[PDB]
RNA sequence: ACGGAAGGGCACCACCAGGAGUGGAGCCUGCGGCUUAAUUUGACUCAACACGGGGAAACUCACCAGGUCCAGACACAAUAAGGAUUGACAGAUUGAGAGCUCUUUCUUGAUUUUGUGGGUGGUGGUGCAUGGCCGUUCUUAGUUGGUGGAGUGAUUUGUCUGCUUAAUUGCGAUAACGAACGAGACCUUAACCUACUAAAUAGUGGUGCUAGCAUUUGCUGGUUAUCCACUUCUUAGAGGGACUAUCGGUUUCAAGCCGAUGGAAGUUUGAGGCAAUAACAGGUCUGUGAUGCCCUUAGACGUUCUGGGCCGCACGCGCGCUACACUGACGGAGCCAGCGAGUCUAACCUUGGCCGAGAGGUCUUGGUAAUCUUGUGAAACUCCGUCGUGCUGGGGAUAGAGCAUUGUAAUUAUUGCUCUUCAACGAGGAAUUCCUAGUAAGCGCAAGUCAUCAGCUUGCGUUGAUUACGUCCCUGCCCUUUGUACACACC
């Protein structure tokens, strides 16, 4: 005998996006699988890191720049569920490269 | 340039040498055909096969052509 | 703790970088070849791919014992706050790096140099690669550099199918006279891909018609 | 290596290959010092191993 | 190098614990993580212990990694005067 | 493969037709030269000269004047517990509170010292020994195999007159047929979705609470939850969309190309990424704990420390910046972007409040970030004034005097502010650069660098044209033909 809601906020960022999806669908699908209360994948601006770089390791030659970026895609979902649920849902849905973090409290 | 690569000219001569019961000079019709029939990797690449297609059908029901 | 997202993704592959380094330093007389880091809670799981996984074990569990040791000792972890694993590789045929560090050590155990590079290729090749490729530029014997394109079968050299299909790999082999490039390239048979595009972006299938009888005046089955 | 001895390269190339090709198909089936460390400094923590005086003027 | 034997012992000492030491390289850190002497204490006398065999060394990305070996156990062995079958990284844990 | 023979092409790193310029001036910046203790060095046609991400006050750093230290593995040997070796207070000394060395006399314990062998570092040489990477050829369109045809053979044909394309892109011609690499496909980005899935980290309408002006209802605000609703705008997952579409001119009525209509979009949709075979003694051992060999290794070419130098100034060259004014300068006043970035074992991005003319200071404060800085109220530009063609209030070099910030350090003035001083340049000789649409040009911004320093660079948005829609005259390459006694291939 235990239990109590908690207001919830899952947190998901990474690289590849099709895994992130993956996980971030899966929770939604899976939670309310069993009716839970949500507000739903909040996508934020996927941020772009770049690198601007002159290709020669020396000085030689035209001057050709070359830009390397990396994408970093973020999300997050609200719950409102038990503890159980939480730490089973935190614990799963783990995935190689796809960042979890799980925040509690209303303020 | 718009000189249609050999393989949507090459794939359209396939699909008309077999599928001219079914196709018609709708491109938009002749586009969800090669869907069913056929297997294109890309959208873009698709139409550029059905667009020709769509082309040289056209072209034959005023005249065979050659192929 | 407490980290920009932007800060950690990057400093996260620094760390990949590091430790594959590492591992590839470490592990060569072993065939190794990627990692893959697997973070848990209350883990972090570094999966050690390497081909003789017998050699990267060691007598009833040590040398991954040290080796851990080591990565952990290094990036400052509190012993069982990360663990590794062997994991030998399913056909080595089609890792690049696998196979660079074959003709290292082909050429490095005093072997002919077509031999070494028609060898690699032919193993490759007779592993289910769809294509395979040998550059040997550097110096042999004679003062002068040259370069040598060993290949058979087929590949593709262009844009994205290239991120998906082909592997990669160059190394440096250091003999008596100089050093020399070794430069491997796998193309994977698209058909296989499990996980990914299946074919080449050229790849433009027609399904086979039939034939049919036509004929037959009207009529109509009940049921 | 020379053009002149080509054949055979292929060839022990060739056996080269069938050679890698055995040692993998044979690997489709093929074939405690107690004491601790810093428990043999505990367990011979058991002293009576030094010695200390002086001071003095 | 030169160094009083405090500072030998416990580098020895610590290295037949872990089997196992690491180190940057930068000379002139004055004390390391881990073990208590001077960062440069640790690495060159690393370096005599490795090129008398006893133990390898590994360099990459700017940290020296130290690896134990048969012939130094013994070594060590004979320099802690510790009787065989006595220690190293040679411990299979708990159940872990 | 090459030609200082012929025939074709292709391109704003070619011209045409134009723009905006550089070339002249002041300064900034690189290169040469000169000078110097040293003024570290690489690179010299396109393809060296705001390049080595090269904005050097120490560091960096390689240069110069000097000063310490070994971080000289290991092996044999020698010394040697009657002490092999280590350290030092003060003084002398020195730039120095370096026991460097010296006076002096403790200390230290087998870690060192000495010798040879062998190692080891090195921004020492060699890029004409190599790897790797890069640049160039290349704003290019080339490479190859199966079955067949020719040839004793090396080989050739396929891969070609023509047409077409940005394209060995295609049509067509055809002893060839049918394909593969590369081009295309692909991928990323900017464009279209009132369709889909949603959002107090984005926003809208309604309602409460509430301010001002009107009152007859109205107009314009306030209130990170007082609630209800939505997803047009924003964000990003999944799809959809365009295939040069319909119609018509034109052409071997072939590939195509041109025009109108419709369309978010019809120049490869615009812009990129990727990119075959091959070539160069291109650049880089000064990015690498990549590396061969050579040199060097304790009076070091190792390293560190103090100081200078890379900035040096008769002068040649290159990239730039600011200008010569009135389509302007100034002074109020309006007031509008986008790509970014930000502090953990920390001192990053900074709102607000004060104080200070200013630069700044000071108290706090939000933000690890679609949440805070920031709506980055950016600059051109818009408006009402002042000035009125006069080197003028255009212009802001050079110079003095003061304040303040970064930093251990600011002198050879890091930068920022005030006052003053107020040059040359009145549109630039021969020459030469870049460019065809949201482009050119004008205009700021963030990011890299970064303690401090952008007159640089990489991206970004803002305002926004004139003139081509051509050609082979110039120059550059490509192709074919042709000659060759070249093949290490006209160096
Ligand atoms: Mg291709
Ligand atoms: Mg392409
Ligand atoms: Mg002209
Ligand atoms: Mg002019
Ligand atoms: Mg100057
Ligand atoms: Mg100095
Ligand atoms: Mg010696
Ligand atoms: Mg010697
Ligand atoms: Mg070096
Ligand atoms: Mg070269
Ligand atoms: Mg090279
Ligand atoms: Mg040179
Ligand atoms: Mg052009
Ligand atoms: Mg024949
Ligand atoms: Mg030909
Ligand atoms: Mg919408
Ligand atoms: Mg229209
Ligand atoms: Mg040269
Ligand atoms: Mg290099
Ligand atoms: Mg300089
Ligand atoms: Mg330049
Ligand atoms: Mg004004
Ligand atoms: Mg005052
Ligand atoms: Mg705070
Ligand atoms: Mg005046
Ligand atoms: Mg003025
Ligand atoms: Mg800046
Ligand atoms: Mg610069
Ligand atoms: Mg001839």
């Amino acid at each position: 005998q235990q239990q109590q809601i908690i207001k919830i906020r899952i947190t998901l960022t990474s690289t590849k996006v099709k895994q992130l999806e993956n996980v971030s669908s899966n929770i939604v699908k899976n939670a309310e699988q069993h009716n839970l209360v949500k507000k739903g994948p909040v996508r934020l601006p996927t941020k772009v890191l770049k690198i601007s770089t002159r290709k020669t390791p020396n000085g030689e030659g035209s001057k050709t720049w070359e830009t390397y970026e990396m994408r970093i895609h973020k999300r997050y979902i609200d719950l409102e569920a038990p503890v159980q649920i939480v730490k089973r849902i935190t614990q799963i849905t783990i995935e190689p490269g796809v960042d979890v973090e799980v925040v509690v409290a209303s303020n | 340039g718009r000189v249609r690569t050999k393989t949507v000219k090459r794939a359209s001569k396939a699909l008309i040498e077999r599928y001219y019961p079914k196709l018609t000079l709708d491109f938009q019709t002749n586009k969800r055909l090669c869907d069913e029939i056929a297997t294109i990797q890309s959208k873009r690449l698709r139409n550029k096969i059905a667009g020709y297609t769509t082309h040289l059908m056209k072209r034959i029901q005023k005249g065979p052509v050659r192929g | 703790a407490l980290i920009s997202k932007k800060r950690k993704l990057v400093a996260d592959g620094v760390f990949y970088a590091e430790l594959n380094e590492f591992f590839t330093r470490e592990l060569a007389e072993e065939g190794y070849s990627g990692v893959e880091v697997r973070v848990t809670p209350t883990k972090t799981e570094v999966i050690i791919r390497a081909t003789r996984t017998q050699d990267v074990l060691g007598e009833n569990g040590r040398r991954i014992n040290e080796l851990t040791l080591l990565v952990q000792k290094r990036f400052k972890y509190a012993p069982g706050t990360i663990v590794l694993y062997a994991e030998r590789v399913q056909d080595r045929g089609l890792s690049a790096v696998a196979q660079a560090e074959s003709m290292k050590f082909k050429l490095l155990n005093g072997l002919a140099i077509r031999r070494a590079a028609y060898g690699v290729v032919r193993y490759v090749m007779e592993s289910g690669a769809k294509g395979c490729e040998v550059v040997v530029s550097g110096k042999l014997r004679a003062a002068r550099a040259k370069a040598m394109k060993f290949a058979d079968g087929f590949l593709i050299h262009s844009g994205q199918p290239v991120n998906d299909f082909i592997d990669t790999a160059t190394r440096h082999v250091l003999m008596r006279q100089g050093v020399l490039g070794i430069k491997v390239k796998i193309m994977r048979d698209p058909a296989k891909s499990r996980t990914g595009p299946k074919a080449l972006p050229d790849a433009v299938t027609i399904i086979e018609p039939k034939e049919e009888e036509p004929i037959l005046a009207p009529s109509v089955k009940d049921y | 290596g020379d053009d002149k001895k080509e054949l055979s390269a292929e060839k022990e190339a060739q056996a080269d290959a069938a050679a890698e090709i055995a040692e993998d198909a044979a690997e489709a089936e093929d074939a405690l010092q107690d004491y601790l460390n810093q428990q043999a400094n505990n367990q011979f923590n058991k002293v009576p191993e030094a010695k200390k005086v002086e001071l003095d003027a | 190098m030169l160094m009083p034997k405090e500072d030998r012992n416990k580098i020895h000492q610590y290295l037949f614990q872990e089997g196992v030491v690491v180190a940057k390289k930068d000379f002139n850190q004055a004390k390391h993580e881990e073990i208590d002497t001077k960062n440069l204490y640790v690495i060159k006398a690393l370096q005599s212990l490795t090129s008398k065999g006893y133990v390898k060394t590994q360099f990459s990305w700017q940290y020296y990694y130290y690896t134990l070996t048969e012939e130094g156990v013994e070594y060590l062995r004979e320099y802690l005067n510790l009787p065989e079958h006595i220690v190293p990284a040679t411990y299979i844990q708990e159940r872990n």
